[PDB]
């Protein structure tokens, strides 16, 4: 019963390291293609300069 | 003939901009995001099938 309730606690509490080793690969590289993004994204009001206003 | 009150030229060049900026501000949503279907706009019958997914 100890090998049994340990296992069961295994798929509920413990991690699962290959898929959260792709959650974590997967969340960074939003935070890179976020930050990309907003670089670009922070040049848009730049192009008002160009209008000599 | 040659006016001051008026300027086609500049009014279908705004509205290109405009267009154009749209286009700028509905791409870099996407990267940012990684979701193609943000909004209803974009496909309404799309965002339905894929929430049931």
């Amino acid at each position: 019963i100890n090998e049994n309730v340990n296992a069961s606690k295994s798929r509920i509490k413990d991690t699962d390291f290959a898929k959260e080793t792709t959650a974590l690969t997967k969340s960074q590289i939003l935070s890179q293609a976020s930050s990309s993004v907003l670089a670009q994204a922070k040049q848009a009001p730049n192009a008002a300069l160009s209008l000599l206003g | 003939a040659v006016n001051v009150n008026t300027n086609v030229a500049a009014m279908t060049a705004q509205r290109y901009l405009t267009g154009a900026t749209n286009a700028q501000q509905t791409s870099m949503e996407r990267l940012s995001s990684g979701f193609k279907i943000n909004s209803a706009k974009d496909d309404a019958a799309g965002l339905q099938i894929s929430n049931r997914l």
